[PDB]
């Protein structure tokens, strides 16, 4: 049958082996549509796609060409509903089946249950909470001091007050961490007797320190009592453990049985949050708890696949209903903007946009056409942004030279032997970001050239004393996460590698003792998101390949504080900036029923 | 009796408690577990009385 083909494609590595042995399992004996039917379901849900879509599965321009084996097999009967319906292996979810095919849609039990937990939480169980317009008003009227033009910020916090579950959208240096302040202080001023909990989240310990820090800044901009400021949050930790997830095992110890203790719950860059951990927080909240989540629409983790972000903020382009546009035209004192058309009332009333921010008006010409984008980068040149047009090898190696005056700051402090502590801070002045992974141009392709051009040039000679590395996996015994940098050099003691605690002590790691380590000096844009950067540099490659995206480069942009610098084709980068990142996940189209 | 779940905060010798008590019904505390009767099992719900009696509560507790 379709099993020993089905062998070929470990040797050809196009499935793991978790992909055959499911679908010999699930699928059976049945027809071989069914067999492989769920061999590239356990493939896309492996890479982290929600669902496969049946009409992806039955063109002939789809990947893995062992498709093309189904032809001799499925014969062209041309429906896949009613061949894999009818084995028992899919079902309509009425049976306790491992897969369900509902709305074209075919995916395990496990995506269909967080795809109906996490869209009925947004458009059901939610409540309009209801408080008095007239003193909510004066509160923010307080706050923001303008109140002659309609503020995003206003709207917001309006929002996210009048709702129990609310999003936050914008873009970074929009001042999303200030909008949070003024909305945790009209929190805890609105409710004078009443208990206030507040908890702070992000899914990175990195970003939850920069949560900290940034909300301690933006909420001692603001007067408060003894009582208000006892009821501010101490410090954020890992949603992790938030939710007290074990190491060894995949328990929580909150799920549904034990639900968080909180008043409120304020989630920082929720993009990172996938279908899982979303579907995981919502059984966990109780019924009296308000949660916020922060992050943007177009950074590539609300895109990626198994995202939950994206497709949510995806309709909050429609804008408010027409009735909300007046409830909030009373709170904020200004004019609220109505949507056209009624698609879904509960989800578009619980979303906010920020739109007030070279950086802020590249990123807003992305969604734009190519027109705006590349007189943008051309005049003017805006001090933070930079074009470089590589075609031919020799603007290739001139790429890896910028590349070394971006890290040249850096480079120096190695060779001048510094302290770990100060460097590490170093080292997040200059990345590296390039779309692809593999190839004359991507994280496997730019390693071995810039180490190369390591060889070539005396800087530093080759674990090579002074070299960052970054941690690939999480670790919790060395309380070390996947995204964060390390610098190892040898104090005298030994050739160590040294990290910084968000308590600001220095940790001595050996080299043997990490659990993954790569060289840093190229990052993936995806694995570089919530750090922040002081210079970065883009590279994207000479070929054509869907791998470059919009959200990729705007996530490109957005890693860098201030500096910037691109090397790309005008004709590649300003195309990819067309093509965006197509998500099969089904929480849109519920959105719609 | 149907019950549900309540927070518990209270003082003693100036120390907050903080903690769930699952499915408290008006009648007071009702848990089951099915193993033998020991003396840790009556001082587990001996805690989760007192607890109970410490804030509002009128009423028994039994296991």
């Amino acid at each position: 049958k379709l099993q020993k083909q089905l062998l070929e494609a470990v040797e050809h590595k196009q499935l793991r082996p978790l992909d055959v042995q499911f679908a010999l399992t699930v699928a059976g004996d049945e027809h071989p549509a069914v067999t492989l039917a769920a061999a590239l379901l356990s493939h896309d849900a492996g890479e982290g796609h929600v669902c496969l879509p049946l009409s992806r599965l039955e063109n002939n321009e789809a990947s893995h060409p062992l498709l093309a084996t189904c032809v001799s097999e499925i014969g062209e009967l041309q429906n896949w509903e009613e061949c894999l319906l009818a084995s028992q292996a899919v079902s309509r979810g009425d049976e306790p089946t491992p897969m369900i095919l509902c709305g074209d849609r075919l995916y395990l039990n496990r995506m269909w249950c967080n795809e109906r937990t996490v869209a009925r939480f947004f458009n059901e169980v939610n409540h309009a909470i209801e408080v008095d317009e007239a003193l909510l008003a004066q509160t923010l009227d307080k706050l923001f001091p303008v109140s002659d033009e309609i503020n995003w910020q206003k709207v917001a916090a309006a929002v996210a007050l009048t709702r129990r579950i609310s999003v936050i959208s914008g873009g970074p240096g929009t001042g999303k961490t200030t909008t949070v302040a003024k909305l945790l202080a009209a929190l805890i001023q609105m409710a004078d007797g009443e208990r206030c909990r507040i908890r702070l989240a992000a899914p990175t310990g990195k970003a939850a320190a920069r949560l900290t820090e940034s909300l301690g800044k933006a909420l001692r901009q603001l007067p408060l009592t003894d009582e208000q400021k006892k009821r501010i949050p101490e410090d954020a930790s890992t949603l992790h453990r938030l939710l007290g997830a074990q190491p060894g095992s995949q328990r929580l110890r909150h799920h549904a049985g034990n639900p968080l203790h909180l008043d409120v719950l304020v989630v920082d860059e929720a993009s990172m949050i996938d279908l899982p951990m979303m579907s995981r927080l919502i059984d966990a909240l109780p019924d009296h708890a308000r949660v916020i989540f922060l992050g943007d629409r177009d950074q590539l983790a609300s895109v990626e696949a198994g995202a939950v972000l994206g497709d949510i903020c995806a309709y909050a382009n429609a804008g408010f209903t027409a009735e909300r546009a007046r409830q909030l035209s009373r709170l904020t004192g200004t004019h609220v903007p109505a949507g056209t058309g009624t698609e879904a009332a509960s989800l578009r009333d619980s979303l906010c946009l920020l739109q007030k921010s070279g950086i802020g008006q590249l990123a807003a010409a992305i969604n734009r056409g190519d027109k705006t984008a590349v007189k943008t980068v051309f005049q003017q040149d805006f001090t933070d942004i930079e074009k470089r047009l590589l075609q031919s090898g020799e603007d290739y190696i001139a790429m890896l030279e910028e590349a070394l005056a971006g890290y040249g700051r850096y480079l120096d402090l190695l060779q001048a032997r510094a302290e770990p502590d100060l460097i590490i801070q170093a080292f997040n002045e200059y990345q590296l970001l390039c779309a692809l992974r593999e190839g004359p141009f991507g994280v496997a392709g730019l390693n071995e050239r810039i180490e190369q051009f390591m060889q070539q040039k005396r800087k530093i000679h080759r674990w090579y004393e002074g070299r960052p590395v970054m941690i690939a996996r999480n670790d919790s015994a060395l309380g070390l996460f996947n995204g964060d940098i390390g610098i190892a050099l040898d104090r005298g003691q030994g050739t160590r590698v040294w990290f910084a605690m968000p308590d600001g002590n220095i940790k001595s790691v050996q080299p043997s003792r990490l659990p993954e380590h790569e060289t840093t000096w190229a990052m993936t844009v995806h694995k570089s998101q919530g750090s922040e950067f002081d210079h970065a540099a883009l590279i994207l490659p000479s070929q054509r390949t869907p791998v470059v995206t919009r959200e990729l480069v705007y996530t490109a942009v957005t890693r860098a504080r201030r500096r910037l610098s691109l090397y790309a084709d005008e004709r590649i980068l300003s195309a990819a900036i067309a093509t965006r990142t197509e998500r099969r996940s089904g929480l849109a189209a519920l959105f719609s029923s | 009796q149907p019950g549900q779940s309540m927070e518990i905060d209270l003082a003693c010798n100036g120390v907050q408690i903080t903690g769930w008590l699952p499915q408290v019904q008006p009648d007071g505390l009702l848990r089951w577990r099915p193993s033998l009767l020991s003396v840790a099992q009556g001082m587990q719900l001996w805690l989760e009385h007192l607890v109970y009696c410490a804030s509002g509560g009128n009423g028994e507790s039994r296991l």
